[PDB]
């Protein structure tokens, strides 16, 4: 139960977002960021994705090889996703306050969530031998977590962990237990995903897995599909009690955390449902908190027609049995402005909330027409976020959580808290 | 362990597998632990440490030499003493007779009473049974006097015939064997009892 | 028959069972074991019947020259009707300037 | 083959042809493997969600 | 800029597909005629050539047809093509698992706008490329077409045929299809001609465009090829006659006016003329040999007897709706199996050969008259009693019959059971074949391989008696359980039980407890163990009984 | 563990030739190269873990190997697999990408490419073995290359201790479906020209 500090948060995103506030702006301006195929990347993709819209990071192909000491063959043999990384982890120190330099030599751990990218299968020829000798280690998922590790001298446990797209909320997870633990001084956590290759496009799209216009509807009664998308961000963790000696400043505070497996058995019995109704419990438990303390809910919201559906009675029979008289739970998703992002979908929702906490204001969920139809909303216990809503500072104190889903089973949740704001 | 010594008692050995040549492979392969280990800890085993699959066997014999040429009947697919095979299904389908004493008087009457005196041998072999008995003896003996214990110890053409000590003894045995398959975990889904058994399957 | 068998009294009471046993009956074979020294001991694991299983067919075991193709001749084409031999090759942009010396 | 081999022969035969040629209403034990029994199987592992 | 791949260009062309069939054109320099290649990988072959014959695949005619014709219009625009003097020799075929490679060519001939189409197939060791087709093109067919012809028109003088047995009668002609070229919708045939519906015919790159003619054509083969009989395929064509791509739906019509060929019409969804074929010709190739075609090796097959070790045990008799009949050369053995149906309440009857004497009350048939007539008028005569029948049951003595004559001759043996059980048999069927009834031959010592000492050969009839109802009465379940010469024959529940077991047919057998059932199952057989055999030199050689044309083989 | 043992202590080395009936096209760029491999890795039983034989063709041999090895693991725990189902066990497995797919000559066939992704994807690996055997705790692959295998019992030696799970199944696989890890350490004369890791010796 030490609660642990989010001293900054670095992030790529849809949309040309470079920052936590270019975020903010496009979420409280209600736009949407899914488009057209990449243009200038090596593909040669025939009539299989005309119609095909996604969240694409438009100038992943770009790089700048001599700041961080690579020679410019090096930096073409790596995969986008180590690129992307490394460039979002200088900036998170930069917004924490460290100096890069004062890092080195440092019990600083790192886990990163990476999945194999494809990127060398883009060549039709055989590659010159300068690049056949770097192409090894810069396209292996196992050295994601060690290129950070040696670029800026750290000394502590590396390790890239793989499930899905609850990656991150995993590898955040294992950060807040070795903090806890006392393995490490600080911890830096977070993921990459970018799309070198079509070919997670064409599987979904042969199937009619997503959405015709490419929207991710989040909870809403249209539920036409799934919209993929790219990203990367990372958060640098230390505990609450060394954040306040050193005086670094705390944008939020995580106080809980669980990860579980849906398991297998018959479909009647709502696996699905009854394995986010046990996670929400441990996750509380774990933090010490109580279930009507918190506020609001930046859920999974994916839009598949009856996967909305099952995480919304989870809430109602978790959250929603012990509601405060006329304090509802407030419901949405980032997925609704940015898409999916994948790997990478607990870091695009702690953005939102540290953002949300900052500016007192939660924002709007776009495309929700109205509420989906697979579950009861009639208690009023729990409510789509349709317009902004003010959330300000006071006597109770503001709390949000996160939950994160994926096909293989996974799910998990985190419970956020302000920071402890004393007087200057 | 301070480990007990014991006589030569039958050891039950279960196997299964999910086709019949995993079965005959299985076998081939246990042959080397039971003419190695003691028999009693490869059967106490194989019931907890297995799981129970849809092709099974039981193969039954007091010694290793005997439990081997079973385990050896097994592996070639030939039929011998105390070996048993089938396909199982999962339907409960279960139902159980009951007899009274008199009718065993109609014919062949010796062979109700060797019956019983073969059942007498299995308050040595197996300990729910001996408390089973003793708990319903001793509640009979309440009604009727010191006999029932005497007459439950030495299992005579009485247990075949129309007669007080009969269907005495015959509730006790028929109750005790209850008690006993019940502690084998069969549950009967239906109970049906003739003539003056009735009680008994009540 | 429950309690009529074979000389040995036990066998009568644990074939009867073991019959229940292998038609389908989850009998608990547990009362055979009691008040008996039994220990736990290791047993062989279960044997697995196995079948290939692969992508692709398995290799002719014969021997061939890894890289025969000339650069600039190429591949020799087999036009039924022809009246001589030809040849004919692509050469990709690295290969190019590594030709083109 | 100095004993066991029984009814034997050697010969290009296709019983699946054969058991289907003319006309056959029910099976032949003889021929074709003797029935079906009760089992169950799994939905497949990401496909109940999907 | 970091990337492994530069950038492609900003606008491209469509880059449709190649036809499958004929693929990449090549470019030689000084060439006059065009040519074309295209190599089919063994996960490729199996999806163009989607019919088989004997198994083996097999490029369709209909596909042959629409290659030349894809081959044709190559480079033109031209809607209207006209191809004549087509020739289709031999069977194109590749063996599972095997590569194929296609060539093709066109020469122009200088007689106007005549090209020459050839199509040639693979070869490989001692084998080179083969001619498989060519044809003579010509465009600008410049000629009209008739008027709309209602297609409710044509089937009213023809009865309609069930689609399930259009493509049986095709089976039974060595022929099967895959569901991109099982293209009849109905079928009505009569006399010499016929007419058909055909759907979206969308063989691999023919959803839309002109390869849908591949699946057309092939329907004109399959309806051409339904009036005759034995095993035919296309040799020839004198005249096709296609304009555009072919519609949605269409109309077959094939008629055999001529000596020995048909000639065919297809029509449009509107009744609009779409396709013309003159003098097709399957005749020329009626008959030709599957024996150097079919996909299957030569092996050793045996009857193999299987223990039911698991799941042997009998189950229940199923009730007494009818009685059973028992038949038996002991009266004794008659009424025992009688009395011991009649405990379980099974009522059953005893019946014996006129030959033993009524020695216990059993009825008593004329059989050893061969005659099934007067067999017929004595199990007649108990349903005029009124007895139903659920099964009969048969019973053989085994050698019994050697000391009790007290004279030896096997052949003798064997031809004085058979026509007593043929009688009996025939006799009981005759009767009462409607209600369905169950036959169980139990002989004693046929059974081979299996212990109980060597089998007696007079008891061969009973298993050819067996055999001989399995495919002549399918309708009626029987079975052959041979009992253990020697040993004292099992309780007649043990035999019914583990019978009624058995849907259709099949064979038994019991020695000590064990139940075991034959099975026909295959092995490889090693002919290069002859390839290395040598007759021993200083010996004579007996061949003995053949006709000329094994003498000829054996003695070779 | 006890093949393990007696290979150990008789003394010999498992190093030897490149394998034979897995798909590969490799020419002299292997001539000579001496390896340690798993034979019969293309050989698997998909009936006994309920995958019809398409989907065992579409699964990376690596998810094949610790699906085989944790029924092992558990059958020698003394532990019923059919009594972990509901388990808070947590699954921690070291593998990589494997290349499998990579091997395909021709386009797959219409069924094949519809299992491929969730076949091959390296965070199916864990999800797989919870739903196999039931296990309701947490399921993770990491990569670390060859410290993979401690990166895993050092997490799950902390799940442990906090309280996270009641057990957990820890480890790892590594098939080398393809050539291009022998080829590429042979390009850069890594490999011993033996193949033999001579530990400490001179």
């Amino acid at each position: 139960q030490e609660p642990i500090a989010v001293l900054g948060i670095g992030c790529r995103f849809p949309g040309g977002v470079r920052s936590p506030e270019d975020l903010w702006d496009l979420v409280d301006s209600g736009g949407d960021a899914v488009g057209g195929l990449p243009a200038g990347r090596g593909w040669q993709a025939g009539s299989a994705l005309d119609g095909v819209n996604a969240g694409f990071i438009h100038g992943v192909e770009e790089f700048d090889p001599y700041f961080f000491g690579l020679d410019p063959v090096e930096a073409a043999a790596m995969d986008p996703q180590q690129r992307l990384l490394l460039e979002t982890t200088w900036e998170a120190f930069e917004r924490a306050g460290i100096d890069p330099v004062a890092a080195r030599g440092s019990r600083t751990a790192v886990y990163a969530g990476v999945q194999f990218g494809g990127y060398p299968l883009l060549m039709r020829e055989a590659p010159p031998p300068q690049v056949l000798d770097h192409l090894g280690l810069g396209n292996s998922v196992g050295a994601a977590s060690g290129r950070l590790a040696y670029q800026f001298g750290l000394l502590g446990g590396a390790v890239t962990v793989d499930t899905q797209c609850t990656s991150s909320i995993v590898a955040l997870h294992l950060a807040v237990k070795a903090l806890r633990n006392g393995e490490c001084a600080l911890a830096l956590a977070g993921g990459a995903c970018v799309m070198s290759l079509p070919t997670v496009l064409m599987d979904f799209h042969r199937r009619s897995l997503l959405a015709p216009d490419g929207r991710s509807k989040s909870f809403a009664a249209a539920a036409d599909g799934v919209s993929l998308a790219e990203g990367a961000g990372m958060l640098l963790l230390e505990r609450l009690s060394d954040a306040r000696r050193n005086g670094h400043p705390v944008m939020a505070v995580i106080r809980g955390t669980a990860i579980n497996q849906d398991g297998a058995t018959n479909g009647i019995i709502s696996p699905s449902g009854r394995a986010q109704e046990r996670v929400i419990r441990a996750a509380l438990a774990d933090g010490r908190v109580t279930a009507d303390s918190v506020d609001a809910v930046e859920g999974h919201g994916v839009g598949a027609t009856l996967g909305d559906g099952v995480e919304v009675t989870s809430l109602l029979s978790t959250y929603g049995q012990e509601r405060p008289a006329g304090r509802p739970l407030l419901l949405g998703s980032v997925k609704s402005n940015i898409g999916h992002t994948q790997t990478v979908g607990a870091v695009a929702g702690i953005v939102k909330l540290v953002m949300a906490l900052r500016n007192e204001r939660l924002p709007r969920t776009v495309h929700v027409d109205g509420p989906t139809p697979h579950a009861d909303w009639s208690s009023g216990t729990v409510r789509l976020l349709t317009e902004p809503e003010p959330w300000r500072r006071g006597e109770r104190v503001r709390r949000a959580g996160l939950t994160c889903l994926t096909l293989s089973g996974t799910n998990g949740h985190l419970i956020l808290e302000e920071p402890p704001a004393d007087e200057p | 362990a301070a480990r007990p010594a014991n006589p030569e008692r039958t050891v039950p050995l279960v196997l299964s597998a999910k086709s019949p040549t995993a079965l005959r492979e299985q076998a081939e392969r246990l042959r080397a632990t039971i003419t190695a280990a003691e028999p009693v800890d490869v059967g106490h085993s194989l019931h907890t440490t297995r799981s129970s699959f849809r092709h099974r066997a039981v193969v039954l014999g007091t010694g290793r030499e005997e439990l081997a040429a079973g385990l050896d009947a097994l592996a070639g697919d030939r039929t011998a003493d105390g070996l048993v095979r089938g396909v199982a299904r999962a339907q409960g389908q279960t139902a159980l007779l009951f007899g009274g004493a008199g009718d065993g008087t109609s014919g062949d009457r010796p062979a109700d009473a060797e019956g019983p005196r073969t059942a007498r041998g299995l308050y040595e072999a197996f300990p729910a049974f001996a408390e089973a008995l003793d708990e319903v003896t001793e509640h009979l003996a309440g009604l009727l006097g010191p006999e029932v214990r005497a007459a439950v110890r030495e299992p005579g053409p009485a247990c075949a015939e129309p007669t007080v000590v009969g269907q005495a003894v015959a509730f006790a045995l028929n109750t005790a064997l209850h008690r006993l398959l019940t502690a084998f975990a069969v549950r009967p889904d239906a109970t049906l009892g003739h003539g003056a058994g009735e009680v008994a399957a009540a | 028959s429950v309690p009529g068998g074979g000389r040995p009294p036990g066998q009568a009471l644990l074939s009867a069972l073991g019959e229940l046993h292998t038609d389908g009956v989850a009998i608990d074979w547990s009362q055979a074991f009691e008040g008996r020294g039994a220990r736990r001991v290791d047993l062989p694991t279960y044997p697995y019947q196995k079948v290939r299983c692969w992508l692709v067919p398995p290799e002719p075991q014969v021997s061939v020259v890894a890289a025969p193709p000339h650069p600039l001749l190429g591949t020799a084409l087999d036009l039924v009707d022809a009246t001589g031999q030809s040849f004919t090759q692509q050469l990709t942009p690295g290969q190019v300037a590594g030709v083109f010396g | 083959e100095a004993d066991g081999s029984g009814e034997a022969g050697l010969a290009r035969v296709d019983w699946d042809r054969y058991l289907t040629a003319g006309h056959r209403p029910l099976p032949y034990t003889v021929l074709e493997t003797r029935a079906s029994y009760d089992e169950e199987k799994a939905p497949g592992f990401g496909q109940n969600r999907m | 800029r970091c990337w492994l791949v530069p950038p492609e260009p900003q606008v491209s062309v469509v880059a449709a597909p190649p036809h499958p069939l004929l693929g990449t054109a090549l470019d030689l320099v000084d060439a006059t005629g065009q040519s074309f290649t295209q190599q089919l990988t063994p996960g490729q072959v199996a999806g163009v050539f989607g019919q088989q014959l004997y198994g083996t695949p097999v490029l369709p005619a209909g596909a042959r047809l629409e290659w030349l014709l894809a081959a044709a219009r190559h480079g033109s625009p031209d809607s209207a093509w006209t191809l004549t003097g087509i020739r289709l020799p031999g069977t194109v075929s590749a063996a599972s698992g095997t590569p194929v490679a296609l060539q093709t060519s066109r020469e122009d001939s200088g007689d106007g706008h005549r090209v020459r189409a050839f199509v040639k197939g693979p070869g490989t060791g001692g084998g080179r490329w083969a001619e498989r087709g060519g044809a003579t093109v010509v465009p600008a067919v410049t000629r009209p077409a008739p008027d709309r012809v209602d297609p409710e028109s044509l089937p009213e003088g023809l009865a309609e045929l069930d689609v399930a047995e259009v493509y049986r009668r095709l089976w039974r002609q060595g022929s099967d299809y895959a569901e991109p070229l099982r293209v009849l919708r109905r079928v009505w045939l009569g006399g010499d001609e016929a007419v058909a519906l055909v759907g979206t015919a969308d063989v691999p790159t023919g959803p839309s465009g002109w390869s849908r003619w591949a699946a057309v054509l092939e329907a004109a083969v399959q309806l051409a090829a339904l009036s005759g009989s034995g095993p035919r395929t296309p040799v020839s064509v004198d005249r096709l006659e296609v304009s555009g791509p072919p519609s949605e739906v269409v109309w077959l019509r094939v008629r055999h006016g001529a000596d020995g060929a048909a000639d065919a019409v297809v029509l449009s969804g509107e009744g609009v003329r779409l396709a013309a074929v003159q003098g097709l010709r399957l005749r020329p190739m009626a008959g030709r040999e599957p024996a150097g075609l079919a996909e299957a090796p030569l092996e050793r097959h045996e009857v193999v007897w299987h223990a039911l070790a698991e799941d042997g045990r009998p189950g229940a008799i199923g009730g007494g709706t009818g009685s059973w009949l028992v038949f038996s050369d002991d009266p004794e053995r008659a009424a025992a199996w009688c009395d011991e149906l009649a405990l379980f309440g099974v009522p059953a009857v005893a019946l014996a050969g006129e030959d033993a004497e009524g020695r216990d009350g059993t009825e008593t048939v004329p059989v050893g008259t061969g005659d099934p007539d007067v067999v017929g008028k004595t199990f007649a005569e108990l349903r005029e009693r009124g007895v139903t029948v659920a099964g009969l049951l048969v019973h053989d003595a085994g050698d019994a019959r050697e000391p009790a004559s007290g004279a030896d001759d096997p052949l003798d043996a064997a031809c004085r059971r058979g026509g007593r059980t043929l009688a009996l048999v025939r006799g009981f069927l005759q009767e009462y074949a409607e209600q369905t009834p169950r036959i169980v031959l139990c002989s004693a010592g046929a059974a081979a391989g299996l212990a109980g000492g060597p089998p007696h050969p007079a008891q061969a009839p009973l298993t050819a008696l067996f055999t001989s109802l399995v495919w002549e009465h399918p309708e009626l379940p029987c079975a052959q359980v041979d009992l253990d010469p020697a040993e004292d024959p099992p309780t007649v529940v043990s035999l019914l039980g583990q019978v009624m077991r058995l849907p259709g047919a099949g064979r038994l057998a019991v020695r000590g407890g064990r139940w075991f059932e034959a099975r026909l199952e295959r092995r490889p057989a090693p002919a290069d163990r002859g390839e290395r055999l040598a007759l021993r030199p200083d010996a004579t050689y007996l061949v003995a009984g053949g006709d000329t044309r094994h003498a000829a083989a054996a003695l070779e």
